[PDB]
């Protein structure tokens, strides 16, 4: 049962391998996402402001 | 700020024509004002005129 013992351990480095990796994909996935959010809010910033630019006008 | 506010500088641009005029309208008021007198003047001349000994 040795080998099998080493095998469900080299599984679980396997699974561990996967999840840092696909953490890192998630980051990667996210940063994009964070910049079109951020455009979002700046155009609704922007219409805010623009708002006001015309009412104080 | 540079362009919302450069329309508020218009404006300041606006209130500077505003007094520049108003100077102006004031003053041509004041003009009419001694360019009466001087026809008003005329006018008493013409009386004095129409006299005999002083004209004389």
């Amino acid at each position: 049962s040795q080998s099998q013992g080493i095998q469900q351990l080299l599984q679980a480095e396997k699974r561990a391998a996967e999840k840092v990796a696909d953490a890192r994909k998630r980051k990667a996935r996210r940063l994009k996402q964070a910049k079109e959010e951020a455009q979002m809010e700046v155009e609704q910033y922007r219409r805010e402001r623009e708002q006001e630019f015309q009412s104080k006008q | 700020e540079k362009k919302e506010k450069q329309i508020e500088q218009q404006k300041k641009i606006q209130m500077s024509n505003l007094m520049n005029q108003a100077r102006l309208k004031v003053l041509r008021a004041r003009d009419d004002l001694i360019t009466d007198l001087l026809n008003e003047a005329k006018q008493r001349l013409s009386k004095v005129v129409k006299d005999t000994t002083r004209y004389q």
